[PDB]
């Protein structure tokens, strides 16, 4: 009778605490760029989701991610690949439905890009306009490395990813870039630096205090 | 009818915003999030407070003399002092779970549940009824004074006379560590807000100082007085006036009113106070 | 339907001037967002520029910046993209395209064919 | 270019499939359909108000 | 080369010859047909039951025969069967794969089905077990996120790819029978014909094509939307079908006339639509949007019945029981709600 279904649904309520407390831990991250991928770091639940199993159609699978904590693009800084993770850069951000997510941007082949700018095989300058009029900015680390020819590069391809990112997004977007291309397992731990203050300035914002 | 208009006032602003918030979290859930529990707490509080002692402390004050009964005057004391320290001790848990919820997010998320948040509620309203009530129907309160012995036995008197051990005791654990465990936690939040002007762009750096300043300025303004005054009157009685200690009292009642006006600014409250106030 | 038919076109010898239009029919003009993609032969397709629904947003390909211009007249429900000092390297395919949602500004265009709002473009050859 | 060509003329004959089809006169078709929905009008639970005692959701 | 010309050439041709001949089976309109009859008015549809425990955004719904049971698809992995009369859980299945785009109740009652962003229908059987929920059968053969799916009695199932492909399933053989081939963007919704003999679905490339599930052949392809469809709901008569879409419009498209019947759309609404249903008798035309209400359209006087307002976040499945009873709505706000 109606007691059965009664103690069905409080037992389903039951287990649905449960799954509100595991899902409300674990934080889900998208990468876009280049199935699932679960890794613990300082013992928080992250999840990684790569959707390269469909069509380069990517306007109605992205509505589907919302609630994600950020989006991971990641772009190579090498047919001009780099205006098409422009565009694409540019759909997220301004997307209704994908306005409330930041983005842990990555400019993954810096080896490869530092190795290919040595010599003039491919001139950014000749290739993006407003270059020879742009310098490495002032308040910049450009650390001890290569001739600072690279920086300069290195630098504008973040500049130009960032105006697209303060153009819009007033509060709910946020832009994390990172130059990063090598192997050296402290990627994982930038993303997690990341997501802390992108939950952080959520509860800022929600708040009504940042 | 002075005080019949300026009274009546407060304890219908105490009252018509804080149902107005009760009723508007239970029925939409979008509000029934996990810090709004607390805010229920917040808003019980300043109810139970409007509906049993500020018109009771009303009649009190325009009449001159209680006119309810020696043992109504020590429950509507004990009602006075429970609601205000759980109101109190309400405003320090909100600052709490703001500052674990800034300071550390994903401990945040993972830790504070529905079953701890209710657990921290009954806690709070536990410890509030046992500072409360029970160190008043023992007696505790009652100073050995000549001045204090005949407010006792008088029926007509409900005047808050007490010792210098209580009136030092209740007024730190209900207001002064409360009050500093607010100011460091939200010092802190207010640090790491100001942390977070990395934001690169080249009242947005001063919006830290409005929305934390109200709680301790609507926090500080209105209730500092009150137990400035209770201590001030524990070392020595004739400095503080009577008329001065009621006055202070008053602006601690209007916390009450102040609270739902503060805590309740989020779109999501507004967008539920309009579909509630609506009244077709 | 949504038919995009594109004109203009053709062999043009460098340095020369060239003017695509590519008429809209079957939806609002005023509403949508418009921009045109190119595909060299082998290459695949690349975003040339973009126009928004009143001509003021206007931006354009670092590779075609200062050389192209676009314009749009939301009367005529035409749009057009002209070419001055045209370089061999631009010889492609150009298409007309739509912004896939109405009153948006984000957009989603350039595929691997499999793209209904784009008509069948013009080839554009630069030899001489 | 094969693959182009192939689905073009999967296209036409597609197209030439659906244009050979029997057509009734929507004129014919709107009353059909305003015939059915005047029809089962009565029974429709959403057009008219349903009782307290029949509807089982209150 | 040529050759593609003159085959565009000819698909030109005989694309003017269908427009004129859908332009000459026009002698009416639907306005002017339904004009005499009494505007049904303003509606009144208020909150039956709201029915909560879904984690995160609800994408899709589906009633059961009996209009008692209903189950609701979430990102969050959960499969959840609901019992409307009495607002409490029948089952919770949790997903492999946390995203669901869509969901399926079997007519018969014993079968449920989901599938999203990952190419693959899962059958859950509510029946066999002790009780419990257990995958009888995964459907792996689709290149592209599964959009929408329907059961046709108890072992056929067809599939809503973007793949640009629909398909029909054998449960049994777990094999997929025959391919539904012909469109050009991503299939988003499919609706099934009463006393199942063929199919609907409209994809992004804002046409919707008419499936023959035994010849596998696309018999006519209705082309009138402005951009991308992401709904469409068979009319009970079976003879039309009515389709949502991102261009702020609902269209209800004849089968005998292969034309576009009336257009509901309003100067005031610029957001798009995600689902689309129609009532009992096919009088109103029930459709969620994303200005955050389910507007509700008189599917003959192309008038606001009656808007009808709820959840804080957008709506994406929208549901009515096969008795017509009530009308339930699901939105990302992760809230079912039930309206009479
Ligand atoms: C659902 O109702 C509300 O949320 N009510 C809101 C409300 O009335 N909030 C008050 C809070 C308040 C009022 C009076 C005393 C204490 C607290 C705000 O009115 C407060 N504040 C006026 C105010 C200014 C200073 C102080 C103050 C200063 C020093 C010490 C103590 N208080 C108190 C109130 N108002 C402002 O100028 C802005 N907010 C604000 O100040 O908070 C960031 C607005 C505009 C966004 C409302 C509004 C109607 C304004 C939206
Ligand atoms: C007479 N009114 C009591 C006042 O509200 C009060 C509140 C808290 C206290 O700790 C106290 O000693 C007195």
């Amino acid at each position: 009778e109606e007691k059965a279904q009664r103690e069905a649904n409080k037992k389903i309520e039951k287990q649905l605490q449960k799954d509100k407390q595991v899902y409300r831990a674990t934080h889900r991250l998208l990468l876009l760029g280049a199935f699932e991928t679960k890794f613990q770091v300082d013992k928080v639940n992250f999840h990684m989701f790569d959707v390269g199993g469909q069509r380069d159609e990517r306007r109605k699978w992205i509505q589907c991610f919302n609630d994600v904590t950020a989006i991971i693009f990641v772009v190579a800084s090498s047919t001009n690949r780099l205006q098409e993770a422009l565009n694409l850069f540019k759909s997220i951000w301004n997307n209704r439905w994908l306005r409330t997510i930041s983005v842990i941007l990555f400019l993954n082949k810096q080896d490869l890009l530092a190795e290919k700018v040595l010599a003039g095989k491919s001139k950014i300058e000749d290739y993006f306009p407003e270059f020879a009029r742009y310098t490495t900015p002032e308040d910049a680390t450009p650390e001890p490395g290569e001739d600072p020819r690279v920086t300069r590069a290195k630098y504008f391809i973040r500049d130009e990813f960032l105006r697209i990112s303060t153009a819009s997004g007033d509060g709910r977007h946020y832009c994390y870039p990172h130059f990063t291309c090598a192997v050296d397992t402290e990627n994982i731990r930038r993303v997690f630096n990341d997501c802390r203050d992108i939950i952080q300035r959520m509860h800022l914002r929600q708040y009504e205090l940042l | 009818a002075g005080m019949g208009l300026l009274m009546a006032l407060i304890v219908l602003l105490i009252v018509a915003g804080n149902v107005l918030v009760i009723v508007a979290i239970a029925k939409t859930p979008r509000l029934q999030t996990l810090t709004n529990l607390f805010i229920m707490s917040l808003a019980s509080a300043d109810l139970v407070m409007g509906l049993l002692v500020v018109p009771f402390g009303a009649t009190i004050v325009v009449w001159g003399r209680w006119e309810y009964g020696s043992f109504f005057c020590e429950l509507w004391t004990s009602v006075d002092v429970l609601c205000v320290t759980a109101s109190i001790e309400t405003l320090c848990v909100i600052a709490l779970d703001r500052y674990l919820a800034i300071t550390s997010p994903f401990r945040y998320q993972s830790l504070l549940t529905r079953a701890r948040a209710r657990g921290l509620v009954c806690t709070v309203w536990a410890i509030s009824a046992l500072v409360s009530f029970l160190p008043i129907l023992m007696h505790w309160w009652r100073a050995e004074s000549d001045e204090a012995r005949r407010c006792y036995n008088d029926p007509k008197c409900c005047d808050f006379v007490t010792n210098r051990a209580y009136a030092i005791a209740s007024s730190v654990v209900s207001f002064y560590v409360p009050l500093c465990i607010m100011a460091f936690v939200y010092l802190r939040v207010f640090r790491e807000a100001q942390k977070q002007v990395k934001k690169i762009d080249s009242l947005r750096e001063q919006k830290a100082l409005k929305t934390l300043g109200i709680i301790m300025g609507v926090f500080t303004l209105c209730w500092l007085p009150f137990f400035l005054a209770n201590v001030v009157k524990a070392f020595h009685r004739e400095l503080v006036p009577d008329r001065l200690f009621v006055f202070f009292n008053w602006l601690g009642y209007a916390n009450s009113a102040f609270n739902p006006i503060i805590y309740c600014r989020s779109p999501d409250f507004r967008k539920a106070f309009q579909g509630l106030l609506c009244c077709a | 339907q949504v038919q995009l038919q594109e004109s203009g076109g053709g062999l043009v010898q460098p340095g020369g001037s060239l003017r695509l239009s590519c008429a809209a029919s079957g939806f609002t003009f005023s509403n949508y967002k418009m921009n045109w993609v190119r595909q060299a032969p082998g290459k695949g397709l690349e975003w040339v520029s973009d126009i928004s629904q009143s001509g003021a947003s206007i931006s354009y390909t670092g590779s075609v910046k200062g050389r192209f211009t676009i314009s749009r007249d939301n009367a005529k429900n035409t749009l057009y993209l002209q070419m001055n000092s045209l370089k061999p390297e631009d010889t492609a395919v150009y298409y007309c395209a739509r912004c896939p949602a109405p009153f948006t500004r984000d957009c989603f265009d350039v595929t691997s064919t499999t793209y209904a709002y784009r008509g069948q473009g013009t080839q554009v050859t630069v030899s001489s | 270019n094969t693959a182009s060509i192939a689905q073009a003329r999967k296209l036409v004959e597609q197209l030439k499939m659906e244009a050979n089809i029997d057509r009734i006169k929507v004129s014919k078709a709107a009353a059909d359909l305003m015939a059915y929905c005047e029809a089962h009008a009565k029974e429709d639970p959403l057009l008219t108000p349903v009782p307290a005692s029949e509807n089982p959701f209150r | 080369q040529s050759e593609l010309d003159q085959l565009r050439q000819e698909a030109e041709q005989l694309k003017n010859q269908i427009r004129d001949a859908r332009k000459a089976c026009a002698d009416a309109t639907l306005s002017q047909i339904t004009n005499n009859i009494d505007p049904v008015g303003r509606i009144q549809m208020r909150t039956r039951r709201t029915l909560r425990g879904h984690l995160a955004k609800i994408y899709a719904m589906h009633w059961g025969t009996d209009s008692r049971l209903l189950v609701s698809a979430s990102q969050d992995g959960k499969l959840i069967i609901w019992d409307s009369y009495t607002t409490n859980k029948v089952h919770a299945i949790p997903l492999r794969s946390s995203w669901v785009m869509t969901c399926a109740y079997a007519p018969s009652g014993n079968y449920v089905a989901c599938g999203g962003l990952d190419n693959i229908c899962s059958i859950y059987n509510l029946k066999t077990r002790e009780g419990n929920v257990r995958v009888s059968r995964e459907l792996a053969g689709h290149t592209g996120y599964l959009s929408c799916c329907r059961f046709l009695d108890d072992n056929q199932i067809v599939t809503s790819s973007g793949d640009t492909t629909c398909a029909l399933w054998d449960i049994e053989t777990g094999q997929q029978t025959t391919t539904f081939t012909g469109h050009t963007g991503d299939v988003m919704s499919l609706s099934l014909a009463p006393d199942t003999r063929l199919f609907v679905s409209g994809a992004c490339d804002a046409s919707a094509k008419l499936w023959d599930v035994r010849e596998g052949m696309c018999r006519q392809t209705f082309t009138g939307h402005e951009s991308d469809i992401n709904a469409i709901c068979f009319f009970p008569n079976g003879n039309a079908f009515a389709t949502g879409s991102d261009d702020a419009t609902c269209r209800l498209f004849d089968l005998r006339a292969d034309q576009e019947l009336m257009t509901y759309s309003h100067d005031n609404i610029i957001c798009g639509i995600t689902s689309v249903s129609f009532s009992k008798s096919g009088r109103l035309l029930l459709a969620g949007y994303d200005d955050f209400n389910c507007n509700v359209w008189d599917a003959l006087k192309a008038d606001r019945a009656g808007v009808l307002a709820g959840h804080d976040n957008r709506v994406s499945c929208l549901g009515v029981t096969d008795d017509g009873m009530a009308v339930a709505t699901g939105s990302w706000d992760s809230f079912l709600k039930i309206w009479n």
